[PDB]
Order: C-alpha cells, then structure tokens, then sequence
C-alpha cells in the first residue's frame, strides 16, 4: 500500500470542500512518489508540456508516464491515497467509481482520456484556487482497446469528406458513443494531432515496404519464405496497391529507422495496457455507474 | 480559536511640554482679550 | 544602512513573558540571521559587543 | 485599536474601526525515515540467539 499524502492548499469554499467530497474514490496521476505531495502536482494545469494545453495525445503521453493513485479516504488538509503501483501482486484492495459501462467481475480496467467521453464531465474544477482535476476513465481492456480505434477511424471520415461508426453494442447495453450537441465538434479538434499520428505511420511504412521488398530478395531463406505465408496476400497487395498508387536506397534505409522509431512510440502510446484488476469478493460480479467496486492491485 | 486580540497605548509627558502653556475650563465665552504694554 | 534595516519593520503584537537577557538586564528585540561569509567581514569593520 | 488624531475644522468625523482581523494556520509535513537491514529483525526481538 504505502499511503501517500497530497496537501490541500489554502482557503477553499464549502462547495470547493464539497467538490472534494464528490471525488472519494477517483483516479489521480502524479509525477513522483514523495510521501508528502501537494495539489500542484495533480491538476490538469500541471500537464502543460509545450506551453499550451495538452491534447489526448499529450495526455496519453503522460497517462502512460506518470503514476496512478487512488484516493481511499478524503480529508481536510490532506488527501490519503493508497497508490496502485506500489505493493506486491493481488494485495491492498482499493475502491473505484464506475463510469457508464459495467466493469464486470474481471476485465482489468485501464485509465484513459476524458474526451473520449463527455469532456466537461469529470473535469471537476476547484473554484477558489482555480485549478482543474480531469480524472481519467477506468475502462476494461476489451472495450478500452475498442473505442480508441473508432474515433480515430471517425476522425478519418471527419478529415476529408464526400457506415456510421458509433453504435458499438456492449454485452447487454447499447452504448451511445455520440454525445452530439457540443462534444463531437470538440472531438475532432482535440484528437486533432492524434489522427495524424495514426495516418503518417501508415503512409510511410506501406510506401516504404513497396520499395523495400522489391529492392529486397535480389540485393535466400527469407527470399522464398517472404511470400510463402504471404501467397496471394502480399503479391495480391502488390497487385492492388502498387497499381493504383505511385512507385533510392540511401535515404530509404535512413527512413527505415525513422518510421520504426515512430512505431515504437505509438505502441507505448496506444493499446492502453492494464494496470489494476477488478477481481472482487462476495459481490454481485457486475458494477454499476456510481457504485464502488473492490479493485486489486496487479494484472 | 485563539487570543492575542489585544494592543495597548497611551500618550502623555511630551504632550504637555511642547504645549508650553494651558488655561483649562473655557466656559460660555464670547471674547478673549490680552493687551500688551511695551 | 543597517539602522534603517534595523527598524524598517514594526514590532508585532507580542510580549514573550520569557525574555532573552543581555547579562545586565537588557531584553533582545531582534534576530538578524545572516550567512557565514557575510558575518565575517561585517563584524571586524562594524564594531562589536 | 488604532489611534485617532480627531480633527478640528469641518472635515468630517474620525471613526474607530476596532476590527478583528483573522489569519490562517498552515500545515507542514517534516518527514524523516531510517533504514533497518534484513538481519537485526530476528535480532532486537529475541529470535536468532
């Protein structure tokens, strides 16, 4: 466990005190693991990286970088959180607040960005000292990997326009991804840099491989076994893409590292690895929105 | 929930020296004359 | 320079009731924390007690 | 209880605001720790003698 303290700063109001009473059991990110911490390491204003507000890329860099902490008991003058990342595996049971999907008896939930849901939901602001606590969303591993690839696919059809990607049933429920009225116009400008990252790593590599493999095999165990498991797959992709597209070794192999350098960035960026597990005891095995859940430490 | 809500003060002593004379008790008065003979 | 710096501030709302003496009777009314390096050349040229 | 130098002339009257001002106490941590090795746990208790 090793409970860590976050210091409440000076004079706040009772609704600012009540804002601290509506967050008992949320998820909090922090840079270092000092046993006494302040609120200045917590806020969304502490996420500035280039002088501007971070995007969902700029958050997911930090959301994979800094450290999760879960507030067990709220306090005046302190914030007690028993942090997840310390402790041995499957010990130190902690309690979370669900958001609209289930969080079943297993699932290994993952912290991720707020604007994939309602952006000014869970962006809880302190009014007196004027800071913003944008709490991440704890989604389980199948659906968390599902919704992350859909909006960036929806960003493509929103990029250069001329089915509807947004229905996405759960096991029982119909999950309305679209919060239309004011959010989706802010969606395609807050995942704005991120869509370019999913695109440029595809346009580079595919246009690199179609001048790599024809430059390979004649420049032999990898030669004949290139299309051995790729018979009528890669040569068919050589038949389909190389015809309706365009067609240099020393810049090429220089571009080989650079794309694959960007590839190693995105794997750390994407895919939303599990950090904490739901595997409770004597529950109804099914969590609802706004209800607590016993959550155990390691995947 | 604490004390030390107290300060103290007075001012005399030099408060008579620079003054350098005094008549007290002015009654219901209309005119004050002092004439000089040199 | 010191003598205004000696009394640029104002006395607080405070009587200690436990005073630090001066071996004669004199109560002490200031602290004046300084570094080690400054205190050397300050004392030998600006006398002394 | 600030003083008054209550004035002559028809400039209007002084008024003693003997106000109660408050302050706010902070809270500080001041944390310290010390190690203890893998031995001297059975020792200093009475196990490994």
């Amino acid at each position: 466990c090793f409970e860590a303290d976050i210091a409440i700063p000076s004079g706040i109001s009772r609704p600012d005190a009540a804002a601290l009473q509506r967050c008992e059991g949320r998820v909090v990110f922090l840079p270092t693991i000092r046993r006494q911490l302040a609120l200045a390491d917590v806020a969304h204003e502490s996420f500035v990286s280039g002088g501007v507000s971070p995007d969902t890329l700029g958050l997911l860099l930090a959301y994979r970088r800094r450290f999760p902490a879960v507030i067990t008991r709220v306090l005046p003058t302190r914030i007690v959180a028993c942090p997840v990342d310390l402790g041995l595996t499957h010990a130190g049971t902690v309690n979370l607040r669900n958001t609209s999907p289930v969080d079943l008896c297993n699932g290994d939930p993952v912290s991720l960005v707020p604007p994939v849901f309602e952006g000014q939901a869970t962006d809880v602001r302190l009014e007196s000292l004027d800071l913003t606590l944008r709490f991440p969303v704890p989604l389980p591993t199948p659906l968390a990997r599902e919704i992350v690839a859909r909006l960036v696919a929806r960003g493509i059809r929103d990029l250069n326009p001329d089915p509807d990607l947004n229905v996405l049933y759960y096991n029982g429920a119909r999950l309305s991804l679209v919060a239309d009225v004011q959010q989706l116009a802010s969606v395609n400008t807050e995942l704005r840099s991120l869509v370019l990252n999913m695109v440029y790593s595809i346009t580079e590599g595919t246009t690199l491989i179609l001048t790599l493999i024809p430059r390979l095999l004649a420049l032999g165990y990898v030669n004949a076994l290139l299309q051995m498991q790729s018979v009528t797959r890669e040569a068919a992709q050589l038949i389909h893409p190389e015809a309706p597209m365009l067609m240099r070794r020393l810049p090429l192999y220089e571009a080989l590292v650079a794309w694959l350098a960007h590839a190693g960035q995105l794997g750390d960026i994407l895919a939303l690895a599990p950090a904490v597990r739901v595997c409770t005891f004597d529950g109804a095995a099914v969590v609802q929105s706004g209800d607590m859940a016993p959550v155990i430490r390691y995947p | 929930c604490n004390t030390l809500s107290l300060v103290r003060f007075l001012e005399l002593g030099l408060s008579v020296a620079c003054v350098c004379t005094k008549f007290p008790e002015l009654a219901y008065m209309n005119e004050g004359r002092v004439q000089f003979e040199v | 320079w010191l003598v205004d710096l000696t009394t640029a501030t104002q006395p607080s709302v405070a009587v200690p009731r436990l005073t630090h003496a001066d071996t004669r009777g004199r109560p002490v009314d200031g602290v004046l924390v300084t570094t080690a390096a400054i205190k050397q050349r300050l004392l030998q040229s600006f006398l002394k007690v | 209880h600030q003083p008054l130098i209550a004035r002559d002339g028809p400039h209007p009257v002084e008024q003693p605001v003997h106000n109660y001002m408050t302050k706010v106490i902070d809270r500080r941590a001041l944390n310290a720790a010390f190690s203890l090795a893998t031995e001297a746990i059975a020792l200093l208790t009475g196990e490994a003698l």
